[PDB]
């Protein structure tokens, strides 16, 4: 019935990727143990940013398949309104971030120029 | 090949309804009946055909000058959080028009809200009750909620608002008793991320009077 | 060889959910065996729940941990010395696929408004889930009219941990107020069953 | 004088890496100048997750250079104190999170099992 | 060919600072131009700050964004139509390797105290970088021995947008009380010039 | 081949030194002086020798028993933010001993914190006036500052202790006017990232008369 929209398209991936097998159990769990032990929220978002990332980065390796597109791309407006409160300049700025080359000689250049500045703003004011 | 462009297009955002509605495209050597295709995209997203399957509506290869996305059934339609962008165009076979593309929209930031439905009033003790409806039912309270205002007057007399509150029932208390008050309705849709509001509609003037003592 | 069970299914009340299955009559009785696996639980493996058991069911209330983790369940038979192949079951949500009970609604009158009470079923209330209600919708008739109201579970100046309140003004003339009010679940929401109508009359 | 020990390892790694140079100034910046536009600390968290993950990845790289290690590892730790509040499960945590491979077919069958309940507490607690 | 500028050096002194070079002597008058590259501005390129000016100087205080952004300093020579290489600079910080004025300190007697104001320096005057103040050493000597004062900027209670203060008790008895302070910046330390040291005595 | 491991190693954390030692190791047949490693390491990092470019002083292949992180300048050494584990070992040439690894350590969690030093007391009406120094320098006073304590009392009285200030003077207001009062200064070390507490060491004892009027 009334239930946020990617309940319906979530479990639609399950069965794409044959997500509810008993075999899915095993080895632990990836975030659902971890965001247990974070209840302040600059905790949270500090582990959230990183599992965004990662789906971010898994949907776009299956980007090719069509079978699944609408449930893709309907799960990321939901995580860019309840993640980046719909503010489409944190949604780029976040893309930005990410796609960042760590091979790229010139970008680590500037990422050791601006390592000092950054270090400078990490604690909370 | 390339066909004239679907004129002055529209999106119909009242309440919950989500309506996309264009005028009719015609030619001099018309055989066989045009068809449109209606189109919907995400905040950066990739176009979708809008069919049964992907949004529960058939508004490709459709002969008809209007596509309504929440006449299916309950829940259906764009979810009110979400930033849409849909666009049209015209084909008649291998032929076919330019996209047309709306403005994105977010239903809660666009919608014009209606009246409050169903407004009954029972007079009181130099008061009066008033009990109605909300203007559409929203799934999430907590995301986006209404806040109603009740403009009442004496007959002959300068307005007065009381509001907001956020029951769809609430009391006028301390009135002249047996007193004709006029009163009118209006709802307020207030979205915490966008903290910026709809100012809904205005029901219709009826006045009751108030009870002896 | 011997036969796999059949018609796994698994029915959920409160929390509480029972594993049911359909087997062929023998000559002798058949004795089973009910194995629960739940994700998250570090290297899982199946948990035996019932042990040659003769009859077709098993009550697994003790094996739920998250009501919104799925688990799986399979169950195998034995006759004699000799075992069957496992018949396993379709993921299993308790929030989801299970029903939960309707709200105990309490209902009293005061002098400008009628004060409802909408005390949260018995499953909540008991001497960091996921699963609990989100909104209630609470469906008040009036004479001939029902107009449905939303109090939160957030809220804390209408709810707290043992009821609900929502405040209702009234008049002096003749009135019968009828109220219904069920429960939806936070993530799926499943609605929970509607309590059973409580009116109340104004006779001034 | 008295200024925090990543200043002087920070500098240290310029100059290993010509950092000083005057074309770094080209093509804007990575990191500066969208951290301007965060000022809640929500967001600012969001975004400097990104940014501190960005920067071990680079460390892991040059662990074989042993010219610099002196001045990654101090940076490291600064960052462990600064960043993850000298909480180790902070940033064991955190470690574990970055080194899953999102080729891993195993591994992605789990994440679209637990996406539901990730969505599900992705908003702020009430 | 024409030679290259040698000896460029930046020096600032409350965020103003001046690029300074040396060049030989010739016949003709040479003409230099100054161009400046800042990090951190979209699709960087060397900015003109001074063009064909005939000494060895040129005032850069407008072109100081964030005084915690590197920037570098370029310099060529122009005599008659021809032009020289460039004598580029090394990175300058004006937080780092620039210097600030001194606080300006004012002392006050009160019941059963000492009340010590600590007026921040001139340079931040109205008319968001990383580059302030975050402690103030106040040096407080007392007859033959001084005491080192620590004041936070972000204590709401002890600093405002105008000044710092800090309360010392004192007695009825001959005493001399000297004062001076200086700041500390927040990233690089770099320590501020070290106040006038202003005296009081009871 | 193998050499027995350096016996009962020590830690020393007070103030702000930081001083690794242990107690000699000698063999039977020793020919020539046994030399010594140290190494430090981070929460998870690699193994460093102890060299003058590492740590700024020289902790490899030396005679003495201990090494002083700190002796060379102000502020060198560990930070005190950091989380440092050490190991050691003695090694004659091509032989060398086991690891003794000690606990990981951080320098504001395990430090013990002395007593305020150039403790200065005159006398007041009513009162007296209390200036000190803090018990080490602290870098960055955001991160870790000092909270102080005055334990005075009446000679003769019961204990009363007046705090914690953040001011380096403090006045002890509303006593009886010529009497005799006796006091210690005991400062404690707060670190907001722990939200545990360093009790520092109390003072030596020091009575003092109030003025008259
Ligand atoms: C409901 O959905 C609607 C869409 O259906 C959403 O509407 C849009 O929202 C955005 C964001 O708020 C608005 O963007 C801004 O609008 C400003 C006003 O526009 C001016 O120009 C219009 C006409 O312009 C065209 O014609 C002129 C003259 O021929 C040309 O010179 C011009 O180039 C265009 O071809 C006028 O009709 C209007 O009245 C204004 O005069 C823009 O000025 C603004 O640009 C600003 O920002 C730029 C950088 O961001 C900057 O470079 C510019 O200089 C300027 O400062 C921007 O376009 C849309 O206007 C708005 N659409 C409509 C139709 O209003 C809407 O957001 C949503 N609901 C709510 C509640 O917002
Ligand atoms: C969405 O709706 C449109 C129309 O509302 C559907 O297109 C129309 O589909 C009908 C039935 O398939 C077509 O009529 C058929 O035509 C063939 C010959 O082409 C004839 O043999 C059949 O007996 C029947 O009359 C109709 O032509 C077609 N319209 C167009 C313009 O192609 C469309 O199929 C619907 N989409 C989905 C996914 O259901
Ligand atoms: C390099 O150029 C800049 C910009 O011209 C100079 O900065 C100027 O410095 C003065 C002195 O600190 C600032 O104060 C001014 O004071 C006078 C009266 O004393 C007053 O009339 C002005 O309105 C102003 O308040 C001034 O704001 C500042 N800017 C300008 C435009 O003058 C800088 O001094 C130069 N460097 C050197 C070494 O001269
Ligand atoms: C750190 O300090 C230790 C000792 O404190 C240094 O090791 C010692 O260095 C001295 C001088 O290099 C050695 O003495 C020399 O011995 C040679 C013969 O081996 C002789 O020809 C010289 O005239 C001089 O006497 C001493 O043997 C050596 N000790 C050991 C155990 O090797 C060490 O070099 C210092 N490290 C650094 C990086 O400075
Ligand atoms: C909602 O989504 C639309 C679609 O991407 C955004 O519209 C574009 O926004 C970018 C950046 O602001 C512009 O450069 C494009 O010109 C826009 N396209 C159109 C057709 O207008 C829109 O900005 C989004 N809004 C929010 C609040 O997220
Ligand atoms: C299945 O077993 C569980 C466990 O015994 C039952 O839950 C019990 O319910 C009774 C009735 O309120 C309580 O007295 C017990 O304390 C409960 N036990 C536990 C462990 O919570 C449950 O009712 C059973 N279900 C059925 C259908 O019989
Ligand atoms: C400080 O750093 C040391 C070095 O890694 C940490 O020591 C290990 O910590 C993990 C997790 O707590 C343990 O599993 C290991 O057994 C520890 N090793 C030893 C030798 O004790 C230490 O935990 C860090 N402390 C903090 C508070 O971050
Ligand atoms: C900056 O980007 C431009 C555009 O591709 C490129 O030509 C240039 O070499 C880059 N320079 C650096 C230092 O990254
Ligand atoms: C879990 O770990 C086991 C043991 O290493 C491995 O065989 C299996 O592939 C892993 N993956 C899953 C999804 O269980
Ligand atoms: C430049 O400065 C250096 C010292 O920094 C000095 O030795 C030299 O003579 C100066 N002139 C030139 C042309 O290098
Ligand atoms: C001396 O002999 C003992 C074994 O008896 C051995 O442990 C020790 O390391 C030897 N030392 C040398 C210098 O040979
Ligand atoms: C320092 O204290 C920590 C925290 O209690 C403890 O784990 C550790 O063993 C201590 N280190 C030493 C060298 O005593």
């Amino acid at each position: 019935g009334s239930q946020d929209p990617y309940v319906k398209e979530a479990e639609n991936l399950k069965k794409y990727f044959n997500a509810g097998h008993s075999d899915v159990a095993d080895n632990g769990t990836l975030f659902l143990g971890i965001l247990k032990n974070w209840k302040e929220e600059s905790d949270r978002k500090i582990m959230q940013s990183q599992i965004v990332s990662f789906y971010f980065k898994l949907f776009k390796n299956f980007k090719d398949d069509q079978s699944i597109q609408k449930s893709v791309e309907t799960i990321k407006e939901d995580m860019n309104v309840k993640f980046f409160n719909s503010n489409k300049k944190k949604r780029d700025d976040f893309e930005k971030l990410t796609n960042y080359s760590v091979t790229d000689l010139n970008v680590q250049r500037k990422a050791i120029h601006e390592l000092i500045q950054v270090m400078a703003e990490l604690s909370p004011a | 090949s390339q066909l004239p462009a679907p004129q002055h297009p529209k999106i119909r955002l009242y309440n919950a309804e989500q309506v996309l509605s264009w005028e009719p495209v015609a030619l001099s050597n018309s055989t066989r009946p045009v068809v449109y295709q209606v189109q919907f995209k995400y905040t950066d997203s990739k176009w979708f055909t809008a069919d049964i399957m992907s949004i529960g509506v058939n508004c490709t290869q459709i002969t008809a000058t209007e596509c309504d996305f929440t006449a299916a059934s309950p829940s259906a339609g764009f979810p009110m959080d979400f930033n849409v962008t849909l666009r049209l165009r015209a084909e008649l076979g291998a032929l076919h028009s330019a996209w047309v593309t709306m403005p994105w929209f977010q239903h809660y930031r666009n919608v014009t809200v209606g009246p409050p439905e169903n407004i009954e009033v029972t007079p009181g003790e130099g008061s009066l009750i008033i009990r109605f409806s909300s203007p559409f039912d929203i799934a999430d309270t907590s995301t986006a909620f209404f806040c109603y205002y009740v403009h009442y007057w004496e007959k002959g007399g300068i307005q007065q608002v009381k509001g907001p509150f956020r029951s769809n029932s609430i009391s006028l208390d301390n009135l002249k008793p047996s007193r004709v008050y006029c009163l009118q309705v209006q709802a307020q849709l207030l979205w915490n991320k966008s903290n910026i509001f709809r100012v809904g509609h205005l029901s219709n003037i009826s006045c009751y009077e108030t009870m002896a003592d | 060889s011997v036969p796999t069970p059949t018609n796994v299914t698994i029915e959920s009340y409160n929390m509480n959910p029972i594993v049911y299955w359909e087997y062929q009559i023998m000559p002798q009785v058949p004795v089973f065996t009910v194995e629960v696996k739940n994700y998250g639980v570090k290297n899982s493996e199946w948990i035996d729940a019932c042990i040659n058991i003769s009859h077709h069911y098993c009550n697994i209330s003790d094996h739920v941990g998250d009501p919104s983790n799925s688990l799986w369940v399979r169950v195998k038979a034995r006759v004699g010395q000799k075992e069957s192949a496992y018949a396993k079951s379709e993921e299993f949500a308790v929030c989801r696929d299970g029903k939960i009970g309707p709200p105990k609604l309490d209902i009293r009158k005061e002098e400008k408004q009628i004060m409802i009470d909408i005390f949260h079923p018995s499953v909540f209330v008991n001497g960091e889930t996921i699963c609990y209600i989100r909104v209630y919708n609470v469906y008040v008739r009036k004479n001939g009219s029902e107009i449905k109201y939303k109090i939160l579970t957030q809220n804390e100046d209408d709810c707290d941990e043992i009821r609900c309140q929502l405040a209702i003004p009234v008049s002096s003339l003749n009135s019968q107020y009828c109220v219904s009010a069920e429960g939806v679940l936070n993530v799926w929401g499943v609605t929970t069953e509607k309590s059973k109508e409580v009116c109340i009359t104004i006779f001034n």
